[PDB]
């Protein structure tokens, strides 16, 4: 999310889903963010054609906080993901 | 170039001589003088009102200032000043016989009188103490200008060769006496410095010799003698100078390091240039030769001819005072038989923008792309006609008149024509983006490829299946908006597929999209204004919104603030997205 670093992609999607699913449990520790693992859950599903999935974890993503610098972009990406088959 | 006649103007007017014109800097009012020995006021239905008898007529000017007129008499000592806002009349003795010239300076509060004996002095009108110059010069003044800056230097010219710089209290230092009188000299300042600095180059007939008045370096330039004498001096562009030859040919001079280098030459005309003018607030170079007219454009590839040749009746009179008026709309030559034509040199209002970059008009044929990044213009784009609406988008522009529009590429630099497309009715607005175009006609949109591929996509028609008449239009990169009474909906360009789509019960009259087609700033029919976010669809009414104004521009530096206003005022929204109430619109208050 904060560094222009090589990633994997299907590795990323698999890590994004396991947050989601175990940081909803119990308090969330410090400096582990809702927002930013949404946004990466979102943008791997969007470019992974998990479009259901990518829809609906933007969804989820338009209830969180956004750096100042993102809320276009992700504006931009959810509507563009309302389009193709679900 | 369209050549209209609107009007004739007969010797009658103004009589047989020389005609005196002053163009007032603001206003759109010209006063004129001729033999007849009266002063003509001109307004914009062309109706005389009255004249003013004052004959001997010398020179004519409008101060900017106090937009006081100044009327002065060569066979009076005395100077009567008349306010025709007030009515009244006053008499200010400047005890100097002989006056030929007066001058007002538009930047500081401070006059000053002349004589025909080259004496030049400072009135303080609080203390009423003048304090008198002489034997600075001992023959006829021939003209003398003001700088307009911050710089508080008077420059007199005349048939003497001398150069006195004198302190604050008017102490000459030294006379250094010049081997022949000099033609005609200029000064050029660059706006945009702070501390204004500029330079001075004096002509020798045959010699040009520049000096540094900081470093103090001296250097010898020299040029080939078949060049010739040079005829006329003006300024340049960022301080360079034009200067004529004998031969006719104009020359562009480069300065490499202390070198000058000579890229090219082009010999573009055979007589010298009767009267040259610069316009500072244009940028634009006239000559004019004979019964030839010339334009001439600093380019980066040089100098060519249009290959467009037209001749000027003998009947008008020679030319000998031409003056271009600051804003360039205004066009009146005089002529020394009386007979006055006046040419309209239309530049359009129409502009367009697109992010950083404003589109707007520097000639007839050329659209000037300027970007507030830099504040400088960065790219010309060549236009075949003078479009009646232009549209901007990304690496595209439109230019149309009617029921025609014709596309360029623009790239950041060089413009490449693409496609000139007729349709079936007018276009009332047009919105244009890299590769499809939304053009309003039939009530409706037309959204087409503008490339004019053999295998290209059907183009479709929008609203579909009827809703109601469409209010406005906006298009992006990937989104097409369209706004209609009840609905605004988005759709994704790469399918045509509905997306986003927002019900407005109270109506619409203009909507006013953000450039990312996210968020809408629509009037309502109850003179409300709604600050929709089309992505989670929740319409937000703009608090203190001030029904006078009706239009809004969304601004591209940010993406959370836009801007309402009308013919006179404006005021200033911020978009806030989060927030213990939810996302606001606010209007800006004042402490």
């Amino acid at each position: 999310t904060t560094q222009p670093l090589p990633y994997n992609e299907l590795s990323l999607f698999r890590t994004a889903k396991y947050l989601f699913g175990m940081c909803a449990e119990s308090a969330i520790p410090i400096n582990v963010g809702k927002g930013a693992i949404l946004y990466t859950l979102s943008r791997i599903a969007n470019r992974l054609e998990m479009v259901r999935t990518a829809r609906a974890v933007f969804e989820k993503l338009q209830g969180v906080i956004l750096p100042v610098s993102m809320m276009e972009q992700v504006d931009i990406e959810t509507l563009l993901v309302r389009s193709k088959p679900v | 170039m369209v050549l209209t006649q609107q009007f004739v103007i007969s010797n009658a007017d103004l009589g047989r001589g020389h005609v005196v014109e002053a163009l007032h800097p603001s206003s759109p009012l010209i006063a004129l003088a001729g033999s007849k020995g009266r002063v003509l006021i001109l307004n914009k239905t062309g109706k005389v009102e009255h004249q003013l008898p004052m004959q001997n007529v010398v020179a004519m000017e409008w101060e900017c200032s106090t937009d006081t007129l100044a009327i002065i008499t060569s066979s009076s000592s005395d100077v009567h000043l008349y306010t025709h806002r007030t009515r009244q009349t006053d008499t200010i003795d400047t005890k100097l016989k002989d006056l030929c010239f007066v001058c007002w300076s538009q930047s500081q509060p401070l006059f000053a009188i002349g004589s025909k004996s080259g004496q030049f002095v400072l009135y303080n009108r609080r203390t009423l103490r003048l304090v008198p110059v002489a034997d600075t010069h001992k023959q006829r003044l021939i003209s003398g200008m003001w700088v307009p800056a911050q710089d508080s230097r008077l420059l007199i010219i005349s048939e003497d060769p001398s150069l006195s710089i004198s302190d604050a209290e008017g102490k000459v230092l030294t006379t250094i006496p010049l081997p022949s009188v000099p033609k005609s000299v200029c000064v050029s300042g660059m706006a945009n410095s702070p501390k204004s600095s500029s330079f001075a180059a004096v002509n020798l007939d045959n010699t040009l010799l520049i000096v540094d008045l900081r470093s103090y370096a001296t250097a010898a330039g020299q040029f080939n003698s078949a060049l010739g004498q040079i005829t006329c001096l003006t300024a340049g562009i960022n301080g360079e100078f034009l200067a004529g030859f004998a031969s006719g040919t104009v020359a562009l001079l480069d300065l490499a390091g202390s070198e000058v280098r000579l890229r090219g030459s082009l010999r573009l005309l055979k007589n010298a240039v009767e009267m040259v003018n610069f316009g500072e607030g244009s940028g634009v170079v006239a000559a004019v030769a004979d019964n030839r007219v010339g334009l001439l454009r600093i380019t980066e590839d040089g100098i060519a001819p249009t290959g467009d040749e037209a001749s000027l009746e003998s009947e008008r009179g020679v030319p000998d005072l031409l003056a271009w008026s600051r804003d360039g709309q205004q066009l009146f030559v005089g002529t020394n038989q009386g007979n006055v034509t006046v040419f309209t040199l239309k530049v359009l209002n129409v502009s367009a923008s697109y992010g950083t970059l404003v589109f707007s008009f520097t000639s007839n044929r050329t659209i000037g792309v300027k970007n507030l990044q830099d504040n400088r213009v960065v790219c010309t784009v060549p236009v075949n006609s003078d479009p009646a609406f232009i549209s901007a988008g990304m690496a595209m522009l439109a230019a149309g008149v009617n029921n025609q529009v014709s596309y360029y590429e623009y790239f950041i630099a060089h413009s490449v024509f693409l496609r000139t497309v007729e349709y079936p009715s007018p276009v009332t607005d047009l919105k244009v983006n890299s590769n499809l175009a939304a053009v309003v006609y039939d009530g409706r949109v037309q959204l087409s490829p503008i490339r004019d591929t053999p295998e290209a996509a059907a183009p479709v028609y929008f609203p579909e299946s009827g809703d109601t008449r469409l209010v406005s239009i906006a298009l992006s990169e990937v989104f097409f908006l369209y706004a209609t009474t009840s609905r605004v909906s988005v759709y994704a360009l790469h399918n045509l597929q509905q997306v986003a789509t927002f019900t407005c019960n109270t109506g619409l009259k203009r909507a006013f999209a953000n450039p990312a087609c996210t968020r809408v700033a629509y009037v309502d029919d109850s003179s409300e204004l709604f600050n929709v976010n089309l992505v989670t669809e929740v319409a937000n009414k703009a608090e203190g919104y001030d029904p006078d104004q009706k239009m809004v521009l969304w601004d591209q530096a940010e993406a959370t603030v836009f801007i309402t206003y009308d013919s006179e005022k404006c005021a200033t929204f911020v978009n806030t997205p989060h927030s213990r109430h939810g996302a606001t619109c606010e209007s800006v208050l004042v402490k």
